[PDB]
């Protein structure tokens, strides 16, 4: 065991403002109605009118456009428990659901050549043409194994280190047993999530004449890997953050820059 | 989890709005006159009482007895938050602390800029500028713990034990916020010491030396820094609550501020404080963990039950003119008989007057040897006289014996020193010891028993030690038999040599017998017509007596003289007299004039003293 | 009583021929504070403070210093910024973080971390030619006339990074990374190790992405000027590298004036390249010059259409040195206004952009005409049926198998969209 | 200032910042003093500041009338020793808030003084050379009457307490100016102490070789330094408080200036430093220790007699105090009226009185160096042989404190190498060091013993060399000397069974080797006579204890007497004597008497000296081989003693 939050004002805050916006009852319903539609649908993905949050919480709208991961982070726990709320069954059924924006955002709308600096760790909307599509890859959060020696059964948790610093002990897969006995991974009980990377270029109309393209790399988890291909319009919106490199004694100030995509939608 | 913004306000309320009728039934303030006086400078320890505190607000006690350490920081947090709107005037500036605090607030004011936000670490440590310090006092619900029981599940708990105090450091000044000086900027830089040991700081943190990238090398100083009176004591377990075998368990008490001169080795004392451990790094830990001491931060003080530190009715007592035996009767009631022995004892624990007559101490001490035949209950009057004396040190033939009544040197360990500890002697340095086996006890304390009655100090000239102690103490030894055995070395000495002879006799030893079978049948002495007076009440009386010197008068100079020669020639007619019997009439009388309460001592004091004298005298034959 | 750590606390430094490094950020401070332009008839203004409160109000975070004004008001601090711009033009850069916090201090919630206040600079000295950049001037102040032939995607530099040992966690947040083409060593001991005996291994820091304080970050290639380039040799070029609110100021194409410090790059000392003690040299961009409405000009043009014949008015005045043509000069004036674009509810558009063409014999002055009318055109490409020497007339677009990016070459009709 | 180099003072500690602050005058931070403010008052108090209540025996070859402190910087400019010694006292009189300042703020104030003192100085001289300037000594402030009530608030402030010195170290050198050589130029530089410690130069200034430059030792300049461990005398005396042991340090010019055993009352900085976990470790811990930069030693009290230092000074008694001790030695009851003095308390002792004024007196100092003889003994030895109650211990605690160099042991609490030396560890170097003992601290002065019988053997043999050769032959496994224990020896015993028996003889009842006895020139037996009018005036003084000359003359007495007075043997004392040891010896031939051997004709010539010492004669005479006589018979009460019996 390690060093665990005991409480946390802030995410209790964020987290029981936003289970209230989604509780809708007193009010028109929209977003009761919403979880209960991806319910009956079978998803774990909830598109929030980012217009909506900021007319019912404007607080809460600006920490979760200015500081989206652990805003994020409240808004689907506070989802999943909803969700358990209007059905604890299903709940169970998936792990975590995710939380898509959509609707105005004022200055966090950006083409990839307006995508600058300034929109680290913010929630931004850019729309832009699909260049490149790469293979919908699975990557591995939770292995299972077996050794047949001691008969024993394993499960590793890999975190999704994408943009936060990662230390080789989180993604050392396992292959022997504490004496050295050869583990087998079981593929039909380890977790695997489909990952897509593609490329979101400034629209050539849009784009200034005179100079050349500019564009912005885009990662797609599960449930948003094959929503796009090569050459279509898309509005991608997401989270704007920096790629960690890898371990090295020396370091360039330099950072690889990626979006995390909450959410894509077709032009 | 609980708001500690809340619980400040809590305690802010509390320390605004807590009345209590305490000052002559008149409705007062009790926080907020204390809140005055210190934010005037006139008060540095605020002890909050936790049982006022629940007289509203139980839940505030709970948590405080649960985390004490953190309700304290609320509360000393709390006290200078309000301490601005409470003063009423400039202080006088009493101390070179109070020149400091007020430079360092006159140049933040100076530097203010009040709109700008300064960075966590620019700004002075709470602790740097207090002045003040804040106490509990454990809520009377709280039962006393036992030292033995106090463990790891009351670490950080508000407790109270009671012990003997055995060892206590002297007082010696605490780092407790380190002050640095740097010699390119001319900034400071405050280290807040919280843990034993601490490495001084070498690179001046501060902004025009980091704009400057210079040296900035600063300079550990101890004036602008901010000690505290520190001491370290041991607390001894109390002989009824030990188990059945075991020995007496310790426990180390460290004292700040306020708190240190209060206890001295061989006090009965009632610490209350927090549970708290010190980190044990350094050494070879060969067990893996974080493990750690253990320590009581001590907020309150009070001796207790046998060295505490008036009424109509008291004042009518001691106008009474029987005063005088009823405190005697009162010395040990179950003893049966022996009133003159009490009284006599009564007078030992009462005292006569020093004198410093041009360059020569003559002690007003009075010493009494109790020889007898066995089971004459000379070893009970020595044990009710060491419960009841404040100071008092009962040392039996020899297992307190060489440094168990005389000084002898330990090495510290808040300063690894070679530190001089007292003996029996010096822990009844101004009170009572009572020698019992005085006979049986060896040569060189016998010796030393005698340099201290003759001198009242203890020179050594050993290896290690080469001292000479000051044990100002009245010796009441209970020896066993010139009859058989009644060596000139005591007479000589001895103010009081009572011999206690018990011939068998049907009536004195029916009369005793049924006194002890009563004893034994209801645990207190048969009913008589005048109520013992409780210990408490005999102490307070003999501690008032002793500070009412009375003086001799010229007119009584010739009736003693008279005395005195009339008893030395009944001394030589007969089958021993001298100018240590006239100074013991002389200070008998003193302390009979004393227990009166008088200024002058008379003839009727002066006629009692003779009749005790003549009483020990005659037991002998 | 050994578990806890308080931190280090520090008050003010009161109390107390080379000017100490804080004395000359003070005088920055001041300067910024108490430049005065204007005159007692005209009345005074602070100009840097005022341009510091409204670039800090509407979101910049950046201002332009005018060395002239500098070495007027304080010469020895525009020496200082000549001879050593680095680390003078960091005390400048903070001296006017300093006055735009104190005179924007009420800010509204939200808007409470002060924000870096970028300096950029910009001199009426006349550049000096690229060629002249020899070893004397390295690590100086230096302004420029250029080309830029190229312009990098626009990037993210670490200004701030979080690093955290692998074996404690414990951070060292905060480390300043130094300007420009530079890299960090990481340390390699966790100097917190007095917190356990047991110890952390060597190397242990790894840098935590999301506690970084990033900026934008580009390179441009300068190329010398044609017209400064001698007849037989080949064009100089440089490298520049510029920052925050550098970053797409220029374009390619564009000409250009760069003041700038002159840097070797420092990346740890480490078949071709014969040559030993020889770095990539760049320029440090501060400031980018490229070079070639008002409630006055308002009412102006308000009143000059307002004027009875300005029909006649225009169509005389837009070709006066060409004979005759008062017909086309007339339909040139209407082309160039213009008429009114149109989009219908059902979608479908009316253009309003006119349509002139000028067929007639060569001695006729219709080329002259285009000409005029393309440098009198707000935005206006003349060219030829065949397109242009190296631009195209209409615009194509060509996918790059290698980036796969679909780079669009944008012939004349396309750079004078909205135009002429 | 002239040009003379102002050395620095290491007593007030490492110089600080000396940060100056104004309050809107110019204070130095966390202070109250401003330099200009507390220069012209000390300037002031220098050039006009009478005492009215001084008196002429107090102050020597100065005029109550003219200031003070100018007379002091006239005798400065006559000597070359540049110290003025200020008293806080009259500081305080003069101007209270400057002795405030100067007790809080010691380091800051004191130079302030200096100052004041060499401009005062060097304007009335503009010729006087002094090998540096005049440096100031605050003593005399209010007395810290006990250590351990000192609180932290009272740090780095000048306090001043009283007590013996147990012992001092040696001399420790510390640096003040490293001197820096280049190893490959040879280029010298001088780096001075700043705020403790000293920055290298870490460059050539010739040759600008990095790290070329190294520090040579024995080339610097350093100064003198010495740990003196001292024993507080706490005039309050708290229950249960042991006796308390405080570090010193002295500072070039006080090392070495009062040596173990003396008495004093040091007024310094009392300071608090840090102690390092180890001593090769920096860490330190959170509680400091404390200690004294002494600023100030001061020999001279009220309640005790001359020191050897004052009396070796020259300019000790004025010419009125000369005459008037002449005109009181002329007197020709002086030796009673001294005897009276001596305890003035004590009833009707006048034998035992007079041998201790004997003893205080003592012989003369003679050097047989040259005769091959040995070194003489002139102290005089006494041993009160009395019952328990006779008031010998009373006689000895007062001469204890009546005597400088006094010492004090009682029967069993003493040992013999708690008494000659022994081998610590002082825990502050860590270093093994040797400590004396009673009889070595008492070198030249009184060691009181008593009950001197309950001193079994083991540990009574050391008396032996002590009193016979004044020296102290130590040979123990690592260390061997001979240590100076020039003491005498005043010792009280109580006659076998507590009481005198008046049917054993002398010898008997005392129970002492005659080895031993003869060592001792006077032996008195306080024994009791059951007489009416002695028992009747006694009663009376008693209590008259109990409802109600001069100590200043008969100090001032004593020490011209030691001073200028070495008696020598007239050819008549010289067969005076003679008959007197030839008839002492005749009458001590009896069985149980005290028998006389050579050792007693010494003992004659010692007191016969004493005697005349006391008579300021310089020369013994028979009136003084007379006395002695008489002394030494009337003790042990020989003519009250037949030859046969007791
Ligand atoms: N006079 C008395 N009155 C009451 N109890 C007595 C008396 N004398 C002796 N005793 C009892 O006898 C026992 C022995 O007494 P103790 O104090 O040992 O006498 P000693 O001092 O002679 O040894 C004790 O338990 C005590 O209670
Ligand atoms: N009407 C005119 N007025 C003044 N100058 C003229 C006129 N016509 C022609 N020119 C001159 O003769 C030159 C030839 O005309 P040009 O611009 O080549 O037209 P184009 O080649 O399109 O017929 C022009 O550069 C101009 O200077
Ligand atoms: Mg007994
Ligand atoms: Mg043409
Ligand atoms: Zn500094
Ligand atoms: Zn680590
Ligand atoms: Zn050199």
């Amino acid at each position: 065991a390690g060093t665990v939050v005991l409480d946390d004002v802030e995410l209790r805050e964020a987290q029981r403002d936003y289970l209230d916006f989604l509780d809708d009852e007193e009010d028109q319903g929209i977003y009761q109605s919403k979880v209960r539609e991806l319910i009956s649908d079978n998803q774990y993905r909830l598109i929030v009118n980012v217009n909506d949050l900021r007319r019912k919480n404007e607080k809460r709208a600006n920490r979760l456009l200015n500081n989206a991961f652990e805003e994020l982070v409240a808004f689907q726990r506070a989802l999943k428990d909803f969700v358990a709320s209007i059905d604890a069954t299903y709940a169970k059924q998936y792990e975590e659901f995710y939380v898509g924006l959509e609707g105005s955002f004022g200055s966090k709308h950006v083409s990839p050549r307006t995508l600058t600096s300034c929109f680290l760790s913010c929630v931004v909307c850019v729309e832009g043409i699909v260049t490149k599509c790469s293979l919908v890859r699975p990557k591995v959060v939770r292995s299972v194994h077996y050794c047949p020696a001691t008969k024993k059964t394993i499960e590793r948790r890999y975190s999704d280190l994408t943009t936060l610093v990662a230390f080789p002990s989180s993604s050392v897969y396992p292959t022997k047993d504490e004496e050295n006995n050869p583990l087998e991974t079981e593929y039909g009980l380890s977790v695997y999530k489909d990952h897509q990377t593609i490329t979101i270029q400034e629209m050539p109309e849009k784009a200034p004449a005179g100079q050349l393209p500019r564009s912005v790399d885009v990662i797609l988890d599960d449930d948003l890997v094959d929503k796009a291909k090569p050459g279509d319009r898309v509005q991608v919106v997401g989270t704007y953050r920096c790629l960690p490199g890898k371990k090295g004694g020396y370091t360039s100030g330099t950072f690889r820059t990626v979006l995390i995509a909450c959410n894509v939608k077709q032009m | 989890l609980k708001d500690y913004a809340l619980e400040k306000e809590k305690v802010k309320k509390f320390l605004q709005e807590f009345y209590q009728d305490d000052e002559l039934g008149k409705k007062q303030f009790k926080y907020g006159n204390q809140l005055v006086r210190l934010a005037h400078r006139e008060q540095v320890a605020l002890y909050v009482d936790l049982d006022d505190v629940a007289e509203d607000d139980p839940e505030l006690v709970d948590s405080i007895c649960e985390n004490a350490r953190r309700y304290a920081k609320l509360f000393a947090d709390a006290v200078q938050e309000l301490l601005p709107q409470y003063k009423e005037r400039e202080v006088v500036n009493k101390d070179v602390l109070d020149v400091y605090i007020e430079h360092r607030l006159m140049m933040e004011q100076r530097s203010r800029d009040p709109g700008m936000v300064r960075s966590p670490q620019n700004q002075y440590p709470a602790e740097l500028m207090r002045r003040f310090e804040l106490y509990f006092q454990g809520p009377s619900s709280n039962k006393p713990r036992v030292i033995r029981e106090v463990r790891a599940d009351s670490v950080g708990k508000l407790v109270t034990v009671r012990g003997i105090v055995t060892r206590v450091s002297e007082v010696k000044p605490k780092m407790v916020v380190a002050t640095y000086t740097c010699d390119q900027c001319g900034a400071e830089t405050y280290q807040p010491i919280q843990s034993p040991t601490f490495m001084p700081l070498i690179m001046c943190p501060s902004q025009e030396c980091q704009t400057n990238r210079s040296g900035g090398r600063l300079y550990l100083q101890t004036r602008g820094s901010r000690f505290i009176k520190f001491q370290e004591m041991k607390m001894q377990e109390h002989s009824d609550q030990v188990p059945v075998g075991n020995i007496p368990r310790s426990i180390t008490v460290l004292v700040e501020g306020e708190n240190t001169r209060i206890a001295q080795p061989g006090d009965h004392v009632s610490v209350t404080g927090i549970f708290l451990p010190i980190l044990r790094t350094g050494f070879r830990q060969v067990v893996q963990g974080l493990l750690s001491e253990t320590y009581l931060e001590a907020h309150r003080i009070v001796k207790m039950n046998k060295s505490e530190d008036l009424t109509r009715e008291e004042l009518r007592q001691i106008a009474e003119e029987d005063f005088y035996e009823k405190l005697a009767a009162s010395i040990a009631p179950e003893i049966y008989g022996h009133e003159d022995v009490k009284k006599a004892l009564l007078l030992l624990l009462v005292g006569g007057v020093d004198q410093s007559p041009r360059g020569m101490k003559i002690r007003g001490n009075i010493n009494i040897c109790l020889m007898g035949d066995p089971g004459v209950a000379k070893s009970q009057l020595l044990s009710y006289i060491d419960r009841l004396a404040p100071r008092s040190q009962y040392t039996t033939g020899r297992g307190s014996s060489g440094v168990g009544l005389t000084a002898a040197v330990l090495r510290d360990s808040v300063s690894g020193e070679l530190t001089l500890e007292g003996g029996a002697l010096v822990l009844a340095d101004q009170g009572v010891c009572c020698i019992d086996e005085f006979d049986k006890m060896a040569e060189a304390d016998r010796t030393a028993i005698h340099e201290v009655m003759e001198q009242q100090t203890i020179s050594i000239a050993k290896a290690g030690i080469l001292t000479t102690l000051n044990a100002r103490c009245s010796i009441l030894a209970a020896a066993n038999p010139q009859n058989i055995q009644l060596p000139a070395a005591l007479l000589s000495r001895f103010d009081l040599l009572w011999l206690i002879q018990d011939r068998p006799d049907r009536d004195n030893d029916l009369r005793l017998a049924q006194h002890i079978t009563y004893v034994h049948q209801h645990s207190r002495q048969p009913p008589s017509q005048f109520e013992p007076l409780d210990m408490k009440l005999m102490r307070r009386y003999i501690a008032m007596c002793r500070e009412k010197q009375p003086m001799v008068p010229e007119s009584l100079a010739d009736y003693i003289t008279a005395a005195y020669v009339e008893m030395r020639r009944e001394a030589w007619a007969s089958k021993y007299t001298s100018a240590r019997t006239l100074l013991a009439i002389l200070r008998l009388s003193t302390a009979l004039a004393r227990l009166r309460m008088v200024d002058v001592v008379e003839k009727e004091d002066v006629n009692e003293a003779i009749r005790l004298m003549e009483m020990s005298k005659d037991s002998l034959l | 009583s050994g578990f806890d750590d308080p931190g280090i606390f520090y008050s003010d430094s009161f109390g107390g021929g080379q000017a100490r490094k804080s004395q000359l950020q003070r005088r920055f401070k001041e300067f910024l504070r108490q430049y005065r332009v204007g005159t007692d008839r005209t009345g005074f203004t602070f100009k840097y403070r005022d341009e510091l409160k409204r670039h800090y109000n509407l979101g910049e975070y950046w201002i332009e210093v005018e060395m002239e004004d500098l070495a007027s008001f304080d010469e020895d601090l525009a020496d200082y910024l000549y001879k050593q711009p680095a680390e003078h033009l960091q005390l400048l850069e903070e001296a006017a973080k300093e006055v735009a916090d104190e005179v924007t201090r009420p800010r509204p919630s939200g808007e409470e971390v002060l924000q870096d206040i970028q300096v950029m600079l910009k001199s009426d000295a006349s550049p000096s030619s690229i060629r002249s950049l020899k070893s004397d001037m390295m690590s100086h102040l230096v302004k420029i006339p250029g080309i830029i032939i190229a312009a990098s995607a626009v990037r993210a530099k670490a200004t701030r990074i979080s690093i955290q040992c692998r074996s404690c966690r414990n951070t060292l947040t905060n480390i300043a990374m130094r300007p420009g083409l530079e890299g960090y060593a990481l340390p390699r001991k966790c100097n917190t190790d007095q917190a356990g005996r047991p110890k952390c291994p060597l190397d242990p820091y790894f840098i935590m992405p999301d506690k970084c304080k990033c900026v934008d970050f580009q390179t441009l290639k300068l190329q010398e000027l044609p017209d400064a380039v001698p007849h037989g040799e080949m064009p100089r070029h440089m490298q520049l590298y510029c920052d925050r609110y550098l970053c797409d100021k220029v374009v390619p194409g564009n000409r250009v004036t760069i003041m700038g410090i002159y840097s070797i790059k420092k990346f740890g000392l480490t078949r071709d390249r014969v040559g030993v003690g020889i770095r990539s040299s760049y320029i440090r961009v501060l400031g980018i010059q490229v070079d070639t409405v008002s409630p006055q000009e308002e009412e102006e043009f308000r009143r000059l259409a307002a004027l009875p014949n300005v029909y006649e008015v225009i169509s005389k005045s837009i070709a006066p040195s060409i004979f005759g043509g008062t017909d086309m000069k007339k339909a040139i004036a209407c082309l160039l206004f213009g008429g009114s674009r149109k989009r219908l509810p059902d979608g479908l558009t009316r253009r309003g952009d006119i349509n002139l063409l000028m067929l007639g014999d060569p001695g006729t002055a219709k080329s002259q005409l285009l000409k005029f009318v393309e440098k009198c055109s707000p935005i206006g490409v003349y060219t030829s049926g065949k397109g242009s020497s190296a631009a195209g007339l209409t615009a194509s677009v060509m996918r790059d198998p290698s980036s796969r990016n679909f780079i669009m070459e944008g012939g004349a009709m396309v750079l004078a969209d909205g135009g002429v | 200032v002239r040009g003379t180099p102002v050395r620095q003072r290491p007593d007030l500690g490492s110089a600080q910042k000396g940060l100056q602050v104004d309050l809107q005058k110019l204070v130095i931070w966390g202070t109250d003093v401003n330099v200009a403010a507390c220069k012209e008052n000390f300037q002031r108090f220098l050039q006009r500041f009478i005492d009215p209540l001084a008196k002429e025996e107090e102050n020597v070859g100065i005029d109550i009338t003219e200031p003070l402190y100018m007379q002091r910087l006239g005798e400065i400019n006559v000597i070359g020793e540049p110290f003025l010694n200020v008293n806080c006292e009259h500081i305080k009189s003069f101007d209270k808030n400057l002795y405030r300042q100067l007790i809080s703020y010691p380091q800051e104030v004191i130079p302030t003084f200096d100052m004041a003192v060499n401009e005062i100085f060097f304007d009335r001289y503009p010729d006087s050379i002094l090998e540096h300037q005049i440096q100031v000594r605050p003593f005399n402030a209010l007395k810290t009457k006990n250590m351990r009530n000192l609180n932290p608030e009272d740090i780095d402030q000048l306090i001043t307490i009283s007590g013996m010195v147990i012992r001092t170290s040696q001399l420790i050198p510390e640096m003040q100016e490293a001197f820096f050589q280049c190893q490959v130029c040879a280029h010298t530089t001088r780096v001075e102490m700043d705020r403790g410690r000293i920055a290298e130069p870490s460059v050539c200034g010739r040759c600008h070789t990095t790290h070329s430059m190294a520090l040579i030792h024995n080339r610097s300049l350093f100064s003198d330094k010495q740990m003196i461990k001292l024993q507080e005398s706490p005039e309050d005396m708290p229950a249960g408080q042991t006796p308390h042991t405080v570090i010193l340090f002295a500072h070039n010019d006080l090392v070495d200036k009062v040596q173990p055993g003396d008495r004093v009352n040091v007024t310094g900085i009392y300071r608090a430093v840090p102690i390092r976990v180890n001593p090769r470790v920096s860490n330190v811990k959170s509680v400091y220790k404390t200690h004294i930069d002494v600023i100030h030693y001061r020999k001279t009290d009220a309640k005790r007699l001359h020191g050897l230092d004052e009396e070796a000074e020259q300019k000790l008694f004025s010419e009125k105090r000369v005459e008037l001790l002449k005109e009181l030695s002329r007197k020709p009851d002086i030796y009673e009226r001294l005897a009276s003095a001596l305890a003035p308390s004590i009833y009707e002792h006048e034998d035992i009185k007079k041998g201790i004024l004997l003893q205080l007196f003592g012989g003369t100092r003679k050097d047989f160096s040259h005769t091959g003889r040995g070194k003489f003994r002139a102290e005089i030895n006494i041993l009160l042989c009395g019952d328990p109650g006779t008031s010998k211990s009373q006689l000895l605690q007062y001469v204890y404190n009546l005597v400088p160099r006094g010492q004090y042991t009682s029967g069993k609490g003493s040992s013999a190498v708690g008494l000659t030396a022994y081998v610590m560890k002082d825990p502050e170097t860590r270093q093994l060091v040797l400590q004396t003992g009673a009889l070595v601290l008492s070198d030249n002065g009184i060691c009181c013993i008593d009950e001197f019988d309950k001193m079994n053997e083991s540990t009574r043999s050391v008396l032996h060399e002590v009193m016979e050769q004044q020296t102290l032959s130590i040979a123990k496994a690592g260390i061997i000397c001979q240590l100076n224990a020039r003491t005498s020896v005043l010792a009280a015993a109580n006659p076998i069974e507590s009481q005198w028996n008046p049917k054993k003889t002398t010898i008997e009842n005392i129970q002492l080797p005659h080895t031993l006895l003869s060592r001792f020139d006077l032996i008195f037996l306080m024994l009791d006579p059951q007489d009416e009018a002695y028992d009747r005036r006694l009663a009376h003084h008693l209590v008259a204890l109990y409802y109600q000359l001069d100590m200043a003359v008969l100090k001032d007495y004593i020490a011209y007497a030691h001073s200028t007075i070495m008696p020598r043997l007239s050819e008549e004392a010289s067969q005076a004597l003679i008959e007197a040891y030839v008839d002492m010896r005749k009458i001590g031939s009896s069985r149980g008497m005290v028998s006389a051997y050579p050792r007693q004709l010494e003992s004659l010539i010692r007191l016969a000296e004493a005697h005349a010492k006391v008579r300021l004669s310089n020369k013994v005479e028979a009136i003084d081989v007379e006395e002695a006589k008489r002394l030494h018979r009337e003790a042990l009460k020989q003519s009250a003693t037949d030859p046969r019996t007791g």
